[PDB]
């Protein structure tokens, strides 16, 4: 009863977040992209600065 | 010094996961939650009670 | 009793989509700067252009 209920607790937060993984993946294309350029930024910072 | 596409790919695969399961479990977790209630109530214990 | 069991069914929802909050106040702060900085370079395209 109590495992059962448990289930049915957890088991709505998983299809309500379950939607979410293509939201993350254009998230996370975009973070990904985002940190290549802060990477380059600071690779050419720190070249220049000597 | 964000470093959160750690924390998404985290989320994508709780997410992930939690729609593997969806599909692994779906049809049992529908026909279990009409009836959830009987769990609490055993047929030996029936009489003792 | 199906309205208590569908107000039950979104609590779990209603919880996680409001957790969603601070996440998204670091996403409006980064977007707001870009938006400033697309309305910048506009500005200094049309500027130089005239």
């Amino acid at each position: 009863w109590q495992s059962a209920r448990e289930l049915l607790r957890d088991w709505p937060s998983q299809r309500h977040l379950a939607d979410r993984v293509q939201p993350l993946r254009m998230r996370l294309s975009e973070l990904e992209q985002r940190l290549n350029n802060q990477q380059n930024a600071e690779r050419l910072l720190s070249e220049f600065c000597k | 010094l964000i470093d959160r596409v750690e924390e998404v790919r985290e989320e994508m695969d709780e997410a992930q996961e939690a729609a593997r399961f969806l599909q692994q479990h779906g049809s049992a977790l529908t026909k279990l939650e009409p009836m959830v209630a009987v769990l609490q109530s055993d047929p030996q214990q029936h009489e003792q009670l």
